[PDB]
């Protein structure tokens, strides 16, 4: 894969499907990369690599990283993030997990992956004026938590017993949207009553929160 | 104050701020109100911490540093105690029990 | 005079015969007195144990049974005094003297009757010449002589220090008659490791007597056991082990280890509130979940655990920590005993010295004496609880004391001072306990100034004793250089000041560089000690 000198120029592709292929995809990667191992604050100290070395201190599996200093180093990983965020924030879940297992290479006996927060996004909303234009955005908004969920386990990669054989369906993605239906097993094409592999299924920390506008930015009445 | 002796004996703090005229104090206090209200306009002698300073301090102060007791020269606090309760007996100005003592070492660390 | 050979002229002598041991309060002299217990109770020798705690109280003892035994026995006390005069005994009686103290005093070295010396002749030992001590221009001449009599001997008993540990001569011993068991062994190696712990002796010395322990732990590896034919899990096998540094490791948390430990404490500094992060770092250098570092190491995940101390060693190196690993051993038997001999040194040690005010200091030392038998495992437990809580006192204290910097630099030695009524100042108020505590105390303080000056100097210490009396315990200690061959002045250096003041010093300890002092003398006694030091 040629590195890719102008991640600019779309050529009339829309950002998600234009960092979803390949080329534009590993340039992001190389991007990021370079901006977490390069970036330096006023006083010229490298503050990632501060922040990654207390990240590993603590064993926090987490890296907050400063919009504003990622629209002022690399700016097209700026341009690109609100776009279509869900794919850059994967490209950059990979980007520092490499970057992580560089600074210190036993990492991965505390984790497995690396979630890249953001953080002073200038896109700011309030809870009243979000509309459809800022569907599938990175939008910023405020509020006071009314409820929360207990911390419930969801499955994120589930894997079934087949329902007469002992055959194990293939690692399955949950979405958010519907429940995962196994389809039949491509041992023996059964489609009964499947089961999940609890040991074998691998899953996450849920939690579902309910934000309302803060009492005092609300009108009276 | 028209409180009761178990709530007041709970703060351990207890501050009366009055309103009596003094003429310098006055005319220094209005020259300060008076800054104050240009120098936050729209646009004791030792000097403050900038807030945010403060607050950084304040957190850093609270969870990083924990005070430990070696010693406080036990006999003054008691003879202080033993004859502050004689005092709050003879004017019944403020009940004093012994939660005062545990106010001097909170107040200490 | 020195025993040539301890089976002729020491054993098969007292084995005839009843005797009476004294045996000195601390590990080396317990793990000695265990192993000639089991050889006198092979041929039933009808012996009496008293332990004594100093000099006074071994001047007790002998007033009470001097009319009834004429053999004794001293375990680590009496080769550093003059015997005959502390104790003023018949003159038929035998002092046999199985001591690690040096220098050996001349009057013990050249009494040829009565006292005899249980000690390697190839110590480290420079005794000066007999007619270089021993007895008008003649009349000057004599003079002379004096003076130089008194020259060299001011040089042979300047500095004292420890030889050979005293369970390795008994063990010896018991190799000679060929009735050395294996926990025989086990007992000359916690003396040893004693003698390592408390830094007594020098590295070179303490791994030169490792290698002689390693050949007597493969004679016993071999004696009913190879690669093929095996014995059963009842007996006790003694390995040797390249282990780490770390203090019982291996019976609580490697947090709690690592932040216990005299070394990695100093080195991380973890008094200050900035060496917590210090720590941290190094955990996650190694890539060692802090859940399973906080968890007890017996429950901490196998998968860490097969080559932690490689990865200790490895990740110590690149922060400067050259020297984690340690030649050390173990001993395993049944299915789940597992003990390095530190932490039976640090269990017998902390039940000798337990804080505990119920019953006494002789039956705290019973508690540590019955500890080292397998029988009293239950004994060895609880000592190893007690050592815990005495590390995390030792902490605290060093803590305290770096703190609220009571270490100020008196000119020629550092001076420190405990203070009543401060936290566990009840539990180092002994003064074993308390020798340990400026020990590390000393490495703790080198390793947080940054002056250079002050890495050099030695320490003293002191300590509240006694109020019914008034009086405080006073210890010195030399510099924490790796240069240093573990030689101190202090025990001549106080009784100097102590005369130079006409102060009331008392010398009851069987260290010298150890004494109990009237609490209102230690001004001038400070005094002259700068003036003295210069
Ligand atoms: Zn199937």
């Amino acid at each position: 894969i040629e590195s890719i000198e102008n991640l600019e120029d779309l050529k009339g592709h829309s950002v998600r499907e234009w960092v979803s292929m390949a080329g534009p995809r590993l340039e992001i990667h190389h991007r990021f990369k370079n901006f977490l191992r390069t970036h330096v604050d006023s006083h010229g100290h490298n503050v990632f690599k501060e922040r990654i070395s207390d990240m590993c201190k603590e064993n926090r599996e987490s890296l907050v990283v400063n919009y504003e200093d990622l629209a002022a180093r690399e700016h097209v990983l700026a341009y690109f993030l609100p776009e279509a965020p869900a794919e850059l924030l994967q490209i950059f879940d990979e980007a520092a997990l490499e970057v992580v297992l560089a600074m210190y290479p036993k990492y991965d006996r505390i984790t497995n992956h690396i979630h890249v927060r953001i953080s002073h996004l200038p896109l700011v909303e309030e809870l009243r004026s979000l509309r459809q234009l800022h569907l599938n955005q990175l939008i910023r908004t405020s509020g006071v938590v009314t409820s929360c969920t207990g911390v419930l386990p969801q499955l994120s990669m589930v894997k079934y017993n087949c329902n007469k054989c002992n055959f194990v369906l293939g690692p399955f993605c949950q979405s958010q949207n519907q429940e995962v239906k196994p389809g039949s097993c491509p041992e023996c094409q059964s489609a009964g009553p499947f089961e999940v592999n609890m040991e074998e299924t691998i899953y996450q920390n849920y939690q579902r929160i309910r934000i309302q506008e803060s009492p005092g930015k609300v009108a009276a009445g | 104050v028209d409180l009761t002796e178990p709530i007041i004996s709970r703060f351990d703090i207890l501050c009366v701020v009055r309103d009596t005229v003094d003429p310098v104090q006055d005319e220094m206090l209005a020259r300060f109100v008076v800054g104050s209200h240009v120098r936050h306009h729209p646009s004791y002698g030792v000097e403050p911490l900038p807030q945010e300073v403060l607050k950084k301090y304040i957190i850093y102060a609270k969870e990083r540093v924990h005070p430990k007791l070696n010693q406080m020269d036990q006999d003054k606090v008691a003879k202080m105690y033993s004859d502050l309760r004689k005092e709050s007996m003879a004017t019944g100005s403020i009940p004093i029990t012994v939660r005062h003592i545990e106010s001097m070492i909170r107040m200490a660390e | 005079m020195f025993v040539s050979d301890f089976r002729k002229e020491f054993y098969e002598v007292v084995q005839s015969q009843r005797v009476l041991l004294f045996v000195a309060s601390d590990v080396d002299a317990l793990c000695a007195c265990k192993i000639l217990q089991a050889l006198f109770q092979c041929d039933h020798v009808q012996y009496t144990l008293v332990p004594v705690s100093g000099w006074q109280e071994l001047e007790t003892a002998f007033l009470e049974h001097k009319e009834q035994f004429h053999y004794f026995i001293l375990i680590n006390c009496g080769a550093n005094v003059d015997l005959l005069d502390i104790l003023q005994p018949d003159e038929d009686t035998i002092f046999f003297v199985c001591d690690t103290h040096r220098p050996v005093n001349v009057v013990n070295v050249y009494n040829d009757t009565q006292i005899k010396l249980l000690i390697k002749q190839d110590d480290d030992l420079e005794v000066p010449a007999y007619e270089d001590i021993f007895r008008t221009m003649r009349r000057r001449q004599r003079r002379e002589w004096e003076a130089r009599r008194r020259d060299i001997l001011f040089d042979y008993e300047q500095y004292e220090y420890h030889g050979t540990s005293s369970a390795m001569v008994m063990f010896e011993l018991a190799w000679m008659l060929s009735k050395d068991l294996n926990d025989m062994l086990w007992w000359a190696i916690v003396g040893l490791t004693d003698q390592w712990v408390q830094d007594k002796i020098t590295q070179m010395k303490y791994v030169t007597d490792v290698g002689v322990l390693q050949r007597h732990v493969s004679r016993h590896n071999h004696r009913n056991e190879d690669e093929e034919n095996t014995l059963s899990v009842d007996c006790t096998r003694i390995s040797f082990e390249y282990d780490l540094r770390l203090v019982l490791y291996q019976h609580w948390s490697l947090h709690d280890s690592l932040c216990n430990t005299s070394y990695t404490a100093a080195r991380f500094k973890l008094w200050s509130v900035h060496g917590q992060k210090r720590l941290q770092e190094f955990l996650a250098d190694m890539g060692l979940p802090l859940k399973q570092v906080k968890q007890k190491f017996q429950a901490m995940d196998i998968s860490l655990k097969e080559n932690l101390r490689e990865m200790i060693e490895e990740s110590a190196n690149k922060f400067g920590m050259k020297d984690m690993r340690v030649q050390t051993f173990s001993i395993h038997f049944g299915f789940k005993h597992k003990f390095l001999a530190s932490d039976v040194v640090f269990a017998t040690m902390s039940l000798m010295e337990s804080p505990e005010k119920d019953g006494s200091g002789t039956d705290h030392f019973i508690q540590a004496l019955d500890s080292l038998s397998r029988s009293n495992l239950d004994k060895l437990y609880h000592g190893l609880e007690l050592a815990k809580k005495q590390l995390r006192a030792t902490q605290q204290t060093i803590a305290s004391c770096l703190c609220t910097n009571l270490v100020i630099s008196q000119g020629p030695f550092l001076y420190c001072s405990l203070m009543e009524g401060t936290p566990d100042v009840m539990l180092f108020s002994r003064p074993a306990s308390l020798s340990l505590l400026s020990k590390h105390l000393l490495k703790s303080f080198v390793c947080s100034t940054k002056n250079r000056r002050c890495k050099l100097l030695p320490l003293v210490m002191a300590a509240p004793l006694s109020m019914e009396h008034g009086t405080v315990t006073v210890v010195g200690i030399p510099p924490e250089t790796d240069s240093s061959d573990r030689k101190n002045f202090f025990g001549r250096a106080f009784e100097k000041a102590a005369e130079s003041t006409s102060s009331r010093m008392l010398h009851n300890h069987f260290d010298l560089s150890v004494i109990e002092l009237k609490a209102e003398d230690r001004s001038k006694f400070l005094d002259a000690l700068i003036s003295l030091l210069s």
